[PDB]
RNA sequence: CGCGACCUCAGAUCAGACGUGGCGACCCGCUGAAUUUAAGCAUAUUAGUCAGCGGAGGAAAAGAAACUAACCAGGAUUCCCUCAGUAACGGCGAGUGAACAGGGAAGAGCCCAGCGCCGAAUCCCCGCCCCGCGGCGGGGCGCGGGAAAUGUGGCGUACGGA
RNA sequence: AGCGGCCCCCGGCGCGCCGGGCCCGGGUCUUCCCGGAGUCGGGUUGCUUGGGAAUGCAGCCCAAAGCGGGUGGUAAACUCC
RNA sequence: CCGUCUCGCCCGCCGCGCCGGGGAGGUGGAGCACGAGCGCACGUGUUAGGACCCGAAAGAUGGUGAACUAUGCCUGGGCA
RNA sequence: CCGCGGCGGGUGUUGACGCGAUGUGAUUUCUGCCCAGUGCUCUGAAUGUCAAAGUGAAGAAAUUCAAUGAAGCGCGGGUAA
């Protein structure tokens, strides 16, 4: 049997990501003594933007208190950021947009973004075009804090990480239908290579288990168990329901 | 004096003393590299019963070897052939891990000639050893009349041809009814003497 | 390894020697073999021991 | 391929040291001495 | 595809045998090599015995062969402690010594000590320095008559005693041989049961 | 915070030494299949074989018993004849298949650790001189320096030994 | 052809000294000392061999002993050699 | 003569017994009943080996190719 | 998802308006009834069947017999774009 394409995207040869023009990793600022006892001032220098992927970045320049030098950084821009806006950053930080302050101190029901799942890893959650997490509760003993994610799920995070305040700028992107075809083509000429999907019934039976036959039909049930071999795991992966609920 | 009963200490391996000294030394050894030189042998008892005189020339390394069998280096399954020769998981290697350790520490330092090896510690996934190496051309080894047999060019790489005591077990030889099939030189010429036709002149 | 050589028994090798010595004494089986023996005075020709000198 | 060796072996080229070792062997690799000076 | 009546047989040639075939065309040019390396060995040691030092008299095992006497490896250390010879001189005068032999009998110990006493009286021993002997050396007479001994020294020969023709006793007419061989077979098979039923009767007779 | 000492560990275009790659007829160590036979075929056989990989030598390996036999007992290894196409294994089908004894070629045997005794009784290198030095060695001298009591030499090893 | 001749070269081994090195052996009797340890062996899984209730090798866990230990071709105990 | 079944009687002895030995009558055996083999050479016949010569479709180990064509990339060029 | 292998590698300089796996085929218009079957999933001591190990008894022992017994199949609910 020939190797189906799902058993062929895990090589790393032609399905790599186009990382030439990407201006840099949208990290956060690290931890130190100042971000644990006070705050520190940023001087946003421009809003240089990568529509390499579709979310706007931010150039934030900090005064570094160890050597005589100016550390640059990058962030993800919240909604309503100027050009020239004193972004503060720390734990004693006052509460408005652009500032970044720990999770344990902000009150309940505050719309945040770019949370750190662990008390320091420089930003890993809710950073896409137009999403926001909400802080649900707190707990003074055991030092934890609940939060609801934009999926719908909930999760417990220790109340020592950090988060910017405000939603991600770039919302409303899922509208304006791509009525053209090659305008999705110039979208996936960027990041990576998977766009012209060929359905499985059209294929021959040597590269897809569903295919083959005279009539375009499946024969086998599309729903498959998870404890399955690689290359059979092609259909609906696991089911709790399969239908018409709206 | 002591060497008679350091010997009898180093077979209290279940006791609380040696369960401490190994629950320490295996950790110390685990943060080091895979093949490094120690200046003196951890066991002098066992070291002297193999030929380690404490003079100039003799060197002692210390190497780690990972553990387990050997599964066959094929793609996914796909061992083409009859269904006897499908087996990939549960195969077992013929030579021991002790003469793996000897020839890993016998090829990396090619200017030396291996004498023997011994045991030190064990983890879940690691077996440690010690080795003894000899300078062939140093004047102290050279002018000894007893042990200038090494410098002869015959005894190059004793460990690749299988001559150490760790490979002598793998060859399968001795005397008796238990060792029929290595009469002659080895296992091969015990095959060659048999599966040939001696065609005489007159017959 | 074609079988080159042969072996013959012992007591046939000695019977052929006795049957080749018994016919170097007749003056007919020597003339008919081809030699020139018209004049030799005695067929088992025995000469003195000073020829080894 | 026992044919691709004999395209590239020892008996092919010059042997610019082996042919004067095959000559020096038969006198036990003498050095130093000379024929008698006359 | 066998025909009417021939024997069944299994030839062992299904393997590739033409690759490993040992010819023997060497043979009449190796009996000459061994003949030269044996005669140039026989002229290196000019008055010594050519056939190795003398070798002991030993029976043979395995009831098929237990009525012969053949050569051995070397003398033991009882056959040298009794004969009064030190065990590392005997290596230097041509006496084979192996330390791995027992002596469970006596009648071969004696005939070995006697054979040593023969060889010690045949042995011509040269002086170290041909100007000065020892107490036990030999005279300048025998040196001129010293020569080699080709062949195995004091060859081991199987001798048999003889007996003449006796007159038959009146007794041996009444000796039944076969009902004694089949009594010793029955008595040699019933040694455990006969000695066990008597024990069971000694456990039963306490009542 | 000092001068100090053993330990563990690095750097050098430090002094003097070494190994690395080739040939691959014979050799030792691993790895190792399928055609083919069975009138099919999957255990078997083809085979511990070709290919593949790493090491040597003028020869390599083996080797002085944790041995064979139940005899009135032999007595290191290798090599030829023999046992033998035999005891045995095996869809008990096709087929694979040893050794001991006996006669012969060759003949050779040994040392350390431990146990203990002799005042480290031990080596290697640097220095000066004399002899010889196209295989770098011997004797004399070095208040000249280094390694070894985590054990250097002598006697001594299962045939008993001191 | 021939124990025929001549001219060179390197050795094998025999003898004189001149040098240094090493002072060691038997037998008979009294008193002392004497041996190799994650290995033997046991269970198990896998390849193997003519080796068949498992010849060898290798892997995992368990793990010894001094009138003791292994072998003594059918597994198992008690025995004697 | 050996193997095996049926009927039933006497004898032996350092060991006295679940010891040992003997008879008549049918049945199974590649056996005796005054030898016929051993070693060599030649011939046919059946077989195992490449096996009267030529002939496949395939199967396995180990290696060489994206200078044509298939797709993603970098860098440049062209469309009255 | 790759891979003989490790703290290995791509997706990922990524984070649910995001990755990945499928069936239909513009818009307008509608998309019916059936969960018994084959699949899929969830409650499982609500339990019939269920290895090795570790446990008990009888034996001189090798052994033999009993209790207990994970997943999954069985039984019970959900699901037809
Ligand atoms: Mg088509
Ligand atoms: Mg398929
Ligand atoms: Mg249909
Ligand atoms: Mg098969
Ligand atoms: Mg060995
Ligand atoms: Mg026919
Ligand atoms: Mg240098
Ligand atoms: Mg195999
Ligand atoms: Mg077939
Ligand atoms: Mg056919
Ligand atoms: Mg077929
Ligand atoms: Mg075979
Ligand atoms: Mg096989
Ligand atoms: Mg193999
Ligand atoms: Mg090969
Ligand atoms: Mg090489
Ligand atoms: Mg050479
Ligand atoms: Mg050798
Ligand atoms: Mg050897
Ligand atoms: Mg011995
Ligand atoms: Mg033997
Ligand atoms: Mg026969
Ligand atoms: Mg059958
Ligand atoms: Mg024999
Ligand atoms: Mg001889
Ligand atoms: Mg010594
Ligand atoms: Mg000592
Ligand atoms: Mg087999
Ligand atoms: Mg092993
Ligand atoms: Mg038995
Ligand atoms: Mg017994
Ligand atoms: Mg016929
Ligand atoms: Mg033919
Ligand atoms: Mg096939
Ligand atoms: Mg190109
Ligand atoms: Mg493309
Ligand atoms: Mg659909
Ligand atoms: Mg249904």
């Amino acid at each position: 049997g020939r190797v189906i394409r799902g058993q062929r995207k895990g090589a790393g040869s032609v399905f790599r990501a186009h990382v030439k023009h990407r201006k840099g990793a949208a990290r956060l600022r690290a931890v130190d003594f100042a971000e644990r006892h006070g705050y520190i001032k940023g001087i946003v220098k421009d809003i240089i933007h990568d529509p390499g992927r579709g979310a706007p970045l931010a150039k934030v320049v900090f005064r570094d208190p160890y050597r005589f030098k100016k550390r640059t950084e990058l962030f993800i821009a919240a909604e309503g950021i100027h050009t020239g806006q004193f972004v503060y950053c720390g734990k004693k930080a006052q509460l408005n947009i652009g500032n970044v302050l720990p999770v344990g101190t902000m009150p309940e029901g505050t719309i945040v973004c770019c949370l750190e799942e662990k008390p320091g890893d420089r930003g890993k959650l809710a950073r896409a075009s137009g999403n926001y997490a909400t802080v649900i509760s707190h707990n003074p003993e055991t030092k934890k804090t609940r939060v609801k994610l934009p999926s719908g799920s909930k999760k417990v995070i220790s109340s020592a990480n950090r988060a910017v305040v405000g939603v991600v700028a770039g919302g409303g992107r899922i509208d304006k239908p791509i009525l053209k075809a090659g305008r999705a083509y110039h979208k996936y000429k960027a990041k990576r290579n998977c766009w012209p999907r060929v359905r499985g019934v059209a294929m021959n039976p040597v590269e897809h288990p569903f295919g083959g036959g005279n009539h375009q039909h499946i024969g086998k049930p599309s729903t498959i168990r998870r404890d399955a071999p690689a290359g059979r795991k092609v259909g609906l992966i696991a089911a709790r329901r399969t239908g018409r609920l709206r | 004096g002591a060497y008679k009963y350091i010997q009898e200490l180093w077979r209290k391996k279940q006791s609380d003393v040696m369960r401490f000294l190994l629950r320490v030394r295996c950790w110390q050894y685990r943060q080091l590299s895979a093949l490094h030189r120690a200046p003196r042998p951890t066991r002098p008892d066992k070291a002297r019963r193999l030929g380690y005189k404490a003079k100039q020339g003799y060197v002692i390394y210390r190497i780690r070897v990972r553990r387990g069998g050997r599964k066959r280096p094929v793609p996914k399954g796909a061992t083409y052939g009859k269904p006897v020769h499908h087996g990939v998981n549960q195969l077992k290697f013929a030579r021991s891990l002790q003469s793996v350790a000897e020839e890993r520490a016998g090829r990396h330092c090619g200017a030396l000639r291996v004498l023997n090896s011994y045991w030190v510690g064990e983890d879940s996934t690691y077996k440690f050893f010690e080795v003894i190496l000899i300078d062939p051309f140093h004047k102290a080894i050279r002018r000894n009349p007893d042990t200038q047999w090494i410098t002869k060019p015959v005894h190059k790489h004793r460990e690749m041809r299988g001559l150490t005591s760790a490979g002598r077990k793998s060859r399968g030889l001795g005397k008796g009814h238990k060792f029929h099939h290595t009469i002659g030189g080895s296992r091969r010429a015990a095959w060659r003497r048999r599966n040939t036709l001696q065609l005489h002149r007159y017959r | 390894w074609r079988r080159w050589h042969r072996r013959v028994n012992t007591t046939q090798k000695r019977y052929a020697i006795c049957s080749a010595l018994a016919a170097s004494a007749l003056p007919a089986l020597v003339m008919s073999k081809g030699h020139r023996i018209e004049e030799v005075p005695e067929l088992p020709l025995v000469v003195e021991d000073k020829v080894e000198g | 391929s026992a044919k691709a060796k004999r395209r590239n072996t020892t008996g092919t080229g010059r042997m610019r040291h082996l042919k004067i070792v095959y000559r020096r062997f038969r006198h036990g690799f003498r050095e130093g001495t000379t024929p008698k000076p006359k | 595809a066998p025909s009417r009546n021939g024997m069944i047989l299994k030839p062992h040639f299904h393997k590739d045998w033409q690759r490993r075939v040992a010819t023997w065309f060497n043979q009449p040019a190796r009996k000459i090599r061994r003949r030269k390396a044996r005669q140039a060995r026989a002229r290196r040691i000019a008055p010594r015995p050519a056939a190795g030092p003398i070798r002991p008299i030993v029976r043979c095992p395995t009831v098929r062969y237990h009525t012969k006497v053949r050569a051995g490896r070397g003398f033991s250390l009882e056959e040298l402690r009794v004969a009064g010879i030190h065990k590392k001189v005997a290596r230097t005068i041509g006496i084979s010594v192996d330390p791995r032999r027992r002596n469970k009998s006596t009648e071969s110990l004696q005939a070995n000590v006697q054979r040593l006493k023969e060889y010690r009286s045949k042995l011509v021993l040269f002086p170290r320095k041909p100007s000065a002997p020892k107490k036990g050396d030999s005279s300048a007479e025998e040196l001129k008559l010293a020569t080699q001994l080709t062949g195995p020294v004091m060859p081991i020969r199987n001798v048999f005693k003889k007996e003449k023709a006796r007159v038959i006793t009146e007794e041996e007419k009444n000796f039944k041989a076969f009902a004694s061989l089949r009594m010793a077979r029955a008595n040699a098979r019933l040694f455990g049961i006969r000695a066990k039923r008597a024990k069971e009767a000694a456990e039963q007779d306490v009542e």
